[PDB]
């Protein structure tokens, strides 16, 4: 559904 | 079918493309050149050939595909990959486009595979808990372009029965605004800048412009943005479309039937009152979009901004029986004269 | 010794001395007198402003007792070669040379400080052996002088004659005065 | 089934001027596939594979070897690039999307997508910068790829399951170009020069071929390009292409059956026109095409743009029987002469 | 001091001086007086830039009063060694030495600037010992005035008899006089 894709 | 006859009737539609036009007209003839007669030569593996449009905003991209599809006798389709979730998602699937272009054919396999298919919004499609409107897209897409047959079911399914229409013989047109694809071609393009007195620097902005930068774009460039390079190998021809001209403008007001001009001349009609246009408020205009930056969808806001105060206070105003726009009136110093 | 400063940018923090902050916004330092290094160094500060934007203004500030006239005249022609207006900027004083290059800047853009001075003689010079050579060293800054003076009237609006008569001894300029003489545009007294 | 000496000769009708690079692959691939028909029959268990890495110019048709290959043997190929990619859970990429998209060509693969091949361009973009998510980290992640294992995949997308394929079968082909590659060999091997006075200077940029340095390459050199000497020890083959040639641009438009000067012949054919293209013509292209540093790449843009008039006003003239073609003419200064 | 530039490249920010950014463009400066030390430094720029690239033309910028001969010497053939085409430009001033270096450009690429002045004489020298050794140094230093009177007819195409005579004393030239003398190509007034 909703993707929380983050990278440092 | 005649390159010279297509290119008169386009004209009608759409005015400052005089290249591009040239280049629909030969992929398109040398698309059905080789369907009804082709691939009975003495060399192999002749090349599909197919069409690639690029253009900022509002440069008619769907007008030339509208155009074509009226002149054009078999049908033709407008299936935009802004929805299109691949695996059978609940958005909408590839497939469904292969089932529309029979709606327009009317279950004519003989007819169909001689259609032509355009996509818009391209640009959206760029590879980037899951993604599905992503590089997901480009896969699907590509076995179609490749070659392949595939598997629809005749009136949806009653026995699972499917039609194994080919899909090599049909032309396909990817189309779309790209962003950003100004900076990619400016760093290869301007190969850096000298300093010293022999060596010329460049100005502000004089071959940075949208003009005169997509005609020297390759293929490599593409790469770079997101696309694959195999669904770049299948499509050799590239149009490349100018921005905007200012004599196109003040043509696309007063010879087409739909211009803004004759639109609120009518709204006005209908209240008893009579409206005028002169040529020199044409040509501000003109000025004026262009440095909006965005087409002739954006030309909408020039004039309702002009003749806010004009329609504003034209119900109470009375013996009004016609208004002249001049000049200045675009400039916004001085009010439109009232004719009693 | 140079003060460090910091430019706050989005990519990051950088260090620069207060000299080459000053250089990235179109800004150079005319200190000293007037050599053949100094004036060599900012020819090559005038050219990479150049490349970068060749369609916004450069400032000189120049404060200098002058010097060698040849390293000076090396800095004139590249104001006036390079499409950029050159503006200029007298603190503290401007010299026989310090002035040429001070009025040879773009009309209009041309400011003196409400204390400054300007000063303007002939050139100076000498030699030491044959008379034969003396006459040819003599003829040669006179071609100079007379050159200088046809320049200076050219920027300054002035007449030959006149330039003539005021270059023959040391004549002190107050601000007020050079606006009147055709030098410089205007005053920078305060900042509106 | 096939041999490499007929292997070479359908690798020569679609390719020139690389016949080291050809019975490199042949003996390569030949016994790559030898390992799989036979299996681990034999005494022998565990038969080791051998991979395959290819270092050359730009657009000096490597992309070329391994589609034509593809064609002629059947299996299933892609073409996956290596700039996008990122160190495992960087936003960029990750290595499990190259492991669905050689199962993407049927879709439905157990014991048929092993025997595949797989194509890497630009692997020295990722060298380990010594000043990392571009550099070396990358590396490190493909080491356990190549040698072997399963990754879970959906079939289609789709179940409740995944299916598991081997890929120490599969065979690999890192291309790329490795630029400046000659100032290391050549200090290392023939001589340290290019910047004294008795050493010689880079004169021959274009009158003698890198190509026979690079030759005599060895792995202690790409250690020091940025690469893994571990990465590099699992692609054992090396294969170096020369340059491109002139005269081989010319034969490029000749030899090949598949030459773009042939495809406009056919294409004529059956429209009862005929076709011309002059030796004065074709030497003039090469020029144009080293001239924009783009190889073989960047040469349709040539043709398509100088019969851009000729094929939109062919259809309309008529008792035209011939078109001949001259240097001029691809220059732009003069127009194509016509026969009646 | 020197100021120091950033460069933007795709790779990051580099920071570099006024000086090393000219010489990434093929620029090199030639200031002050002409010895050992200052022209060994000119010759390595000179290599360094050919290995970069053979085909592109590099520019000499020469402000300098002259110096040694010797000195001078190794710049001019090396200038004519290399294959690049070293275009030459006079800013202020260019003595004796540096004169020869300026007219020893590639033909066609030399420039001078409209104020700026060139100046001719024959070799200095002096010694001081035996009549025996002074013998020795006078043939050796009019070997020398012969062959740079030789060598600068070649470039400017006059006669060895006229770079005799006109080489016996000091001889100033002003710009356009430089053109006409076959010394230079042109003159860099404006940016066109
Ligand atoms: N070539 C053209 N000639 C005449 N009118 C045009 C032309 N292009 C755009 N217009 C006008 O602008 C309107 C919108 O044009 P569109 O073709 O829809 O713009 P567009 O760039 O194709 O939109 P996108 O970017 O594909 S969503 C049309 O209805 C016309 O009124
Ligand atoms: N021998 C050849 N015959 C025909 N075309 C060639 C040949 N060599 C290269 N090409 C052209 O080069 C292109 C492929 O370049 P490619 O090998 O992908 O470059 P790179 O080596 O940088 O990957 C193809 O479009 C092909 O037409």
């Amino acid at each position: 559904x909703x993707x929380x894709r983050x990278x440092x | 079918p005649t390159p010279h006859e297509i290119r008169n009737h386009l004209d009608d539609y759409v005015i400052g493309q005089e290249q591009a036009k040239k280049v629909l007209a030969v992929a398109v003839y040398n698309h059905y050149k080789r369907l009804r007669n082709g691939d009975t030569s003495n060399g192999v593996e002749l090349g599909k050939s197919n069409i690639l449009l690029i253009g900022p905003t509002g440069s008619g991209k769907t007008l030339l595909a509208e155009t074509l599809a009226r002149l054009l006798d078999v049908p033709f389709t407008m299936a935009d990959a802004t929805t299109l979730t691949e695996a059978g998602y609940v958005g909408e699937d590839v497939e469904n486009i292969i089932q529309k272009l029979l709606q327009k054919s009317d279950y004519d396999v003989q007819k169909a595979q001689r259609g032509i298919v355009y996509i818009d919004q391209i640009d959206k499609i760029s590879r980037k808990t899951r993604d599905v409107s992503g590089e997901g897209v480009q896969q699907a897409l590509l076995k179609l372009i490749e070659g392949t047959v595939a598997a629809v079911p005749p009136q949806g399914g009653r026995q699972q029965e499917f039609l194994q229409v080919d899909t090599s013989k049909i032309l396909f047109i990817c189309g779309g605004a790209f962003a950003g694809l100004d900076k990619v071609i400016s760093h290869r393009v301007e190969t850096g800048s000298g300093i010293g007195f022999g060596a010329t620097v460049k100005a502000k902005s004089d071959k940075a412009s949208e003009g005169e930068l997509l005609a020297q774009v390759e293929p490599e460039d593409l790469i770079k943005f997101g696309l694959i390079p195999e669904f770049i190998g299948r499509l050799p021809v590239v149009a490349t479309l100018n921005e905007l001209s200012e004599e196109a403008l003040i043509q696309i007001l007063k010879e087409p039937k739909n211009a803004l001009t004759k639109q609120y001349q009518a709204l006005f009609n209908l209240e008893g009152v009579d409206l005028e246009f002169r040529d020199e408020a044409l040509d501000a205009i003109a000025k004026k979009a262009m440095a909006r930056k965005t087409g002739a969808r954006g030309l909408r806001s020039i004039v309702e901004a002009a003749l806010l105060d004009t329609m504003y206070d034209l119900p109470s105003m009375e013996d009004v029986e016609k208004v002249v726009i001049d000049e200045s009136v675009i400039d916004g110093q001085s009010e439109p004269l009232l004719i009693y | 010794l140079v003060p460090m400063v910091i430019e706050q940018t989005s990519r990051g923090e950088r260090s620069f001395d207060i000299y080459s902050r000053l250089l990235k916004e179109r800004v150079i330092f005319l200190t000293g007198q007037v050599e053949d290094h100094m004036a060599n160094l900012i020819v090559a500060q005038m050219l990479f402003l150049e490349a970068e934007n060749p369609e916004k203004d450069i400032y000189l500030y120049i404060n200098s007792p002058g010097g060698v006239i040849t390293a000076g005249m090396s800095i004139y022609d590249t104001m006036q070669f390079i499409k950029p207006d050159v503006s200029t900027i007298c603190m503290g004083q401007a010299a026989s040379m310090g002035a040429f290059l001070l009025t040879a800047g773009a009309k209009g853009k041309r400011f003196c400080l409400p204390n400054s001075r300007v000063m303007i003689h002939q050139p100076l010079g000498g030699y030491q052996g044959q008379a034969t050579d003396i006459e040819i060293h003599a003829r040669e800054i006179l071609k100079v002088k007379g050159r200088m003076n046809e320049l200076m009237a050219l920027h300054t609006g002035q007449s030959l004659e006149q330039i003539e008569r005021d270059t023959e001894r040391d004549r002190f300029l107050s601000a007020p005065e050079a606006v009147e003489y055709g030098l410089v545009d205007s005053i920078l007294t305060h900042r509106n």
